[PDB]
């Protein structure tokens, strides 16, 4: 008989609410302790998270609840402003949130004085994913299944729409901004449009049904890797049309692809908490088979530390950390 | 048990302000380098990168 | 062929990962060694200590790519002395 890697999280936090979606900063605000955003039914908390590498003040893990919002609905998804800033004295926080009403919120916040929310046009249904398609968090891209990728101002006014064959699942932002938008399809597609011309520049061809989610490599925005069918593949545009890398991402139904955002070759492929508890396996590029894998009672929602090798999951009660260091 | 020192002599003999190199025929540095490789097998078995007083992999 | 080797490599994989949770140390050594399964034997003689099993696995397994899993179980264990 044989059995191949399994562990528990090399961190754990304690929780008296069940975590929906948890997240990471994916760019550096200014801030040494690193911010994270989880969600649920009852509540939705902002907070800055340490774990020790100096000073016996800080033992094991400090977690500081920034600030804790009541909250009624299931968090449906969530997306910062890449123009990511916390260092002022009352420091400015831009996100997006989708709920289970078909809305969209542009929810924000200015430290401990305010806190405020928009009223945006949602979709005929759910809105599968959505980014910030500007690099200071003015415009929004939001993708459902209603094949529409809209793009709304602040305001809430619809300002672009893009036609699909089929319900558009992923939208992705230029990390850095040059009016490139990510599309990510069921069926496998990936489509770049560019926004000053409302057309795609390019394109990633691929059959393999289903696609379930992607990620750019936050260092190298030409590698593109996602989870489809079972498995982990890659592009590295401009120079593919077809998918050059394909390895198996989980034993479990793929759900979440991510990249680390420390390096240009660590991410990770989530598996699906269905009869089993969800596996995560953190591969590595040239090495087929993750090299780090944990199990985990209850998998969803996946982040990566804004400049570490860190990646996290939320579940009932409880959120698993696992660093991953060389 | 202080081997960050046995490894600071590495960079005393690098002073050409007294030019320790070149006092030292291959077997001379060769029994040096392995004293500094034993000095800093010890700090690394205490799950630290021997480049600095943290890890750098 | 190949995808059939490894969807068997996985099932039976976690089809046996259970009693090797629960302990049974000289059976899971006795089916394992019979079927020819480096990893497993591996992470059990450490949990037993027994270098001596250790080395003779790894001399009857020597083209077998033992050496990988070693290293890679090693560098997760923090003993890299």
């Amino acid at each position: 008989m044989k059995q191949d890697s399994a562990s528990n999280a090399t961190y754990t936090v304690d929780c008296e609410d069940y975590v929906h979606v948890v997240e990471f900063n994916p760019f550096d605000s200014g801030e040494a302790g690193s911010l994270l955003a989880y969600g649920g039914i009852s509540y939705v908390v902002i907070a800055s998270c340490r774990f020790q590498e100096e000073d016996s003040t800080v033992e094991g893990i400090e977690f500081k609840t920034l600030k804790t919002f009541h909250h009624g609905e299931r968090v449906v998804a969530i997306a910062w402003s890449p123009e990511t800033r916390c260092d002022a004295l009352l420091p400015l926080l831009r996100f997006a949130t989708a709920a289970g009403d078909k809305k969209i919120r542009i929810f924000t916040s200015d430290f401990q004085d305010k806190n405020e929310y928009k009223v945006i046009e949602g979709h005929s249904g759910y809105i599968n994913d959505l980014v910030f398609c500007s690099p200071e968090g003015t415009d929004i891209a939001s993708v459902g299944d209603d094949h529409t990728c809209r793009i709304w101002d602040l305001d809430g006014k619809q300002i672009a729409m893009f036609i699909l064959r089929s319900p558009g699942m992923s939208v992705a932002w230029h990390p850095e901004g040059a009016f490139k938008l990510m599309v990510a399809e069921k069926t496998g597609t990936i489509r770049f449009y560019d926004l000053t011309t409302h057309q795609a520049i390019l394109s990633l061809e691929s059959v393999q049904v289903p696609l379930m989610s992607a990620d750019w490599c936050v260092r190298n925005t030409l590698r593109i890797g996602a989870v489809a069918g079972n498995d982990w593949i890659i592009w590295e545009m401009p120079r593919s049309s077809y998918p050059q890398d394909n390895k198996p991402a989980h034993a479990d139904r793929a759900r979440m692809f991510r990249w680390s955002k420390c390096n240009e070759n660590v991410f990770a492929t989530t598996g699906y908490p269905g009869k089993m508890k969800s596996q995560i396996a953190i591969h590595h590029l040239a090495h087929p088979q993750p090299i780090l894998i944990g199990t985990a009672p209850v998998g969803s929602g996946l982040s990566w530390h804004r400049r570490l090798p860190l990646c996290v999951v939320g579940g009932y009660r409880k959120l698993f950390f696992w660093l991953t260091e060389m | 048990k202080q081997y960050k020192d046995c490894l600071r002599l590495a960079d005393i003999v690098s002073s050409e302000n007294q030019k320790l190199y070149t006092v030292f025929s291959k077997t001379e540095m060769r029994n040096l380098l392995q004293k500094l490789r034993e000095s800093s097998l010890m700090l690394l078995d205490l799950q630290l990168d021997p480049l600095g007083y943290e890890i750098q992999s | 062929y190949n995808i059939l080797e490894m969807e068997y490599a996985q099932k039976r994989s976690e089809l046996l990962s259970p009693l090797l949770i629960l302990g049974q140390y000289a059976w899971a050594s006795n089916l394992a060694e019979k079927y020819c399964d480096f990893d497993i034997l591996v992470q059990i003689c450490e949990m037993t200590d027994n270098q001596s099993r250790l080395q003779r696995y790894m001399t009857l397994f020597a083209e077998q790519n033992f050496s990988d899993f070693l290293f890679r179980w090693y560098l997760e264990k923090g003993k890299r002395g």
